[PDB]
């Protein structure tokens, strides 16, 4: 089975930093028929369920922010807050959708 | 030519 | 539109089962996978299994002996049912739209809190 | 509907009705050399279902047939998987043929049209292929009736008016629909349609598929356990099983043989 290793586990930042996270697959998540990669970010924010953020690694779903990118290949993967907003406070997950589903441990937003 | 074998298949039916 | 809702016991004794139903609206069961995932209190998420158009199911190979996936196209419900209990299974549990060969999960329920 | 086999119709119209049930024809379709036809055996002969084809479509020295606006009325999408010589759409010696009249046909996938040596055939002038096909440059449009007095409200192109007969406009959509199609009123079929759906922003509404079809879907990539197979739908190990104990696994694909410098583990190419 897939094991997804996500850094750092807990993090704070101030409005307006750069904030970067990784998360990394135990075997490559990239699918030869399509040369995209099977993995997707969601955001929890306290007190919600997930929300989508990025699939294929790189693809925005409907209605997420361009400030949200995701990146990276094969077994090596990051999501990227160009400008954080204070609305941005949640656990971060990733997910490993190739065959059936893992996820990562989560990397904590925390705003100061 | 491809013309050639295109007339050619239609000849072959016939 | 498209909706999922849990409809959890809330409670369960030690080593009893946990069953809990998935009614779905917007969408058919017919054409989206639904999964099962659970989060702790205040921890990370773990995926549990899921149930493809088809009906085929796939679940988690650490849990795989606790638990069944089943669903009624018809009555746009998917149910889950574990065994036997403990204390370590107290968590919010999710079913979540899978569109299969496009997104990975986008719409969840708002999960169904079970304490044991 | 059901998927059924390339068929090659030939003499007699008699074989033709095994279309009756065909939304997708998973190979090509050869209808030719119906001498004894006439235009009433057509009349009332119609094949509604019909929506795709993966290969081409030929048609030669058929009798008769004046349009094929009643015979495919539905037909939208030519895939191109395999061609006749490179063409998708074959028009050849249809010696009645006053018009095409494939007045659905929003897409040809892969591959060229060739309509050639059809005395009588009009409406071809005003079909723009540009909105079909990625390149008409390989085209071969030649010797047919086309002053022909085309008499088309229908969009124009690069500028003329684009019909198939005098009762149907060419459908154009906006240009941000792409390929996907679009409603009555302008409004996108979802990313993953081609051509047409009945109802907007819907991968289950779809007439046709983008990509590949699973469970009553259209889908970007056939997600594991599925394989791809025909290059237009996702089928599961059973299936490309029952198959091959009358084909093989390969890159996630349902294939008829191993590629070079593979063989199979008894149903995975392995090298
Ligand atoms: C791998 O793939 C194969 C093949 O997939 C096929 O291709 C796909 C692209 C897609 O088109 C897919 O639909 C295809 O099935 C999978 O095998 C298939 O599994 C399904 C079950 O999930 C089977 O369906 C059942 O078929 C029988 C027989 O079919 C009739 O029609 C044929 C038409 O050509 C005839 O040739 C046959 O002779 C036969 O008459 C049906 O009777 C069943 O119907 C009942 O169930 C469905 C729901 O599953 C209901 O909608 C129906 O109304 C029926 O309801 C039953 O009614 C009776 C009486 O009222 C009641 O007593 C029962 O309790 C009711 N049952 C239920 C469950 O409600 C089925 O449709 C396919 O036949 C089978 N195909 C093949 C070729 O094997 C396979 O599952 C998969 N493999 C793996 C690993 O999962
Ligand atoms: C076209 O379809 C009709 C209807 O039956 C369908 O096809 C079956 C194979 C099966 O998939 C059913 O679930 C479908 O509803 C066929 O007509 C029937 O033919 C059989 C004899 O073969 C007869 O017993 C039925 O009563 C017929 N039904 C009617 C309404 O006439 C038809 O034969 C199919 N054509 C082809 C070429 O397959
Ligand atoms: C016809 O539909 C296809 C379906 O996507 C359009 O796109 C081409 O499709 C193949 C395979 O999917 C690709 O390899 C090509 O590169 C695609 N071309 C483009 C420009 O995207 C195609 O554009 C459509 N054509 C028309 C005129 O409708
Ligand atoms: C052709 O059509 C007749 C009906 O007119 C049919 O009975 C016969 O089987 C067919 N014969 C051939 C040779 O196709
Ligand atoms: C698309 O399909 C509908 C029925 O689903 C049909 O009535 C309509 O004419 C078609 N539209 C286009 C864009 O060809």
């Amino acid at each position: 089975d897939i094991v997804m290793s996500q850094s750092p586990s807990s993090l704070v930042v101030s409005v307006g930093e750069k904030v970067t996270m990784s998360c990394k697959s135990s075997q490559s998540l990239l699918y030869s028929s399509n040369q995209k990669n099977f993995l997707a970010w969601y955001q929890q924010k306290p007190g919600q369920s997930p929300k989508l953020l990025i699939y294929w690694a790189s693809t925005r779903e409907s209605g997420v922010p361009d400030r949200f990118t995701g990146s990276g290949s094969g077994t090596d993967f990051t999501l990227t807050i160009s400008s954080v907003k204070a609305e941005d406070l949640a656990v971060y997950y990733c997910q490993q959708y190739f065959r059936y589903r893992t996820f990562g441990g989560g990397t904590k937003l925390e705003i100061k | 030519s491809l013309d050639e074998s295109f007339y050619d298949w239609f000849e072959r039916q016939l | 539109q498209v909706q999922l809702k849990e409809s959890g016991p809330g409670l369960v004794a030690p080593s009893q089962s946990l069953s809990i139903t998935c009614t779905v609206s917007g969408f058919p069961l017919t054409a989206y996978g639904v999964n099962w995932v659970r989060q702790p209190p205040g921890k990370g998420l773990e995926w549990l299994g899921m149930i493809w158009g088809d009906g085929n199911t796939d679940y988690n190979s650490a849990l795989k002996s606790r638990l069944s996936i089943s669903k009624d196209n018809s009555k746009s419900q998917v149910f889950l049912k574990m065994n036997s209990l403990q204390t370590d299974d107290t968590a919010r549990y999710y079913c979540a739209r899978d569109p299969y060969g496009s997104k990975p999960m986008d719409y969840w329920g708002q999960g169904t809190s079970v304490t044991v | 509907g059901e998927v059924c086999p390339g068929m090659d119709i030939r003499n007699n119209l008699t074989r033709l009705h095994e279309l009756e049930n065909c939304s997708v024809i998973e190979g090509h379709l050869q209808i030719l050399l119906m001498f004894k036809t006439r235009p009433e055996d057509f009349r009332d002969l119609s094949f509604p279902k019909l929506i795709m084809i993966t290969d081409y479509l030929l048609l030669f020295r058929v009798y008769g047939l004046e349009s094929l606006k009643d015979l495919f009325p539905n037909l939208t999408v030519i895939r191109g998987s395999r061609l006749f010589f490179n063409y998708a759409l074959v028009i050849f010696e249809m010696v009645h043929l006053k018009e095409l009249g494939l007045y659905n046909l929003m897409n040809i996938t892969r591959g060229s049209v060739r309509i050639e040596k059809n005395n009588e055939l009009c409406y071809l002038a005003t079909i723009d292929w540009s909105r079909i096909l990625d390149s008409v440059e390989d085209n071969h449009i030649v010797l047919n009736k086309d002053e022909c007095g085309d008499i088309c409200n229908c969009p124009a192109t690069v500028f003329v008016e684009r019909c198939w007969t005098h009762s149907h406009c060419q459908k154009v959509c906006p240009t941000i629909c792409k390929s996907h199609g679009c409603t009555a009123e302008g409004l996108c079929c979802h990313s993953e349609c081609l051509g047409n759906c009945s109802q907007p922003d819907d991968p289950t509404k779809c007439v046709a598929c983008r990509n590949f079809y699973l469970d009553g879907r259209c889908v970007e990539t056939c997600p594991p356990p599925y394989y791809h197979f025909q290059d237009w739908r996702c089928v599961n190990f059973s299936f490309c099983q029952d198959l091959h104990h009358k084909y093989v696994i390969h890159n996630n694909k349902c294939i008829p043989e191993c590629p070079s410098g593979y063989t199979m583990n008894s149903l995975l190419c392995t090298p």
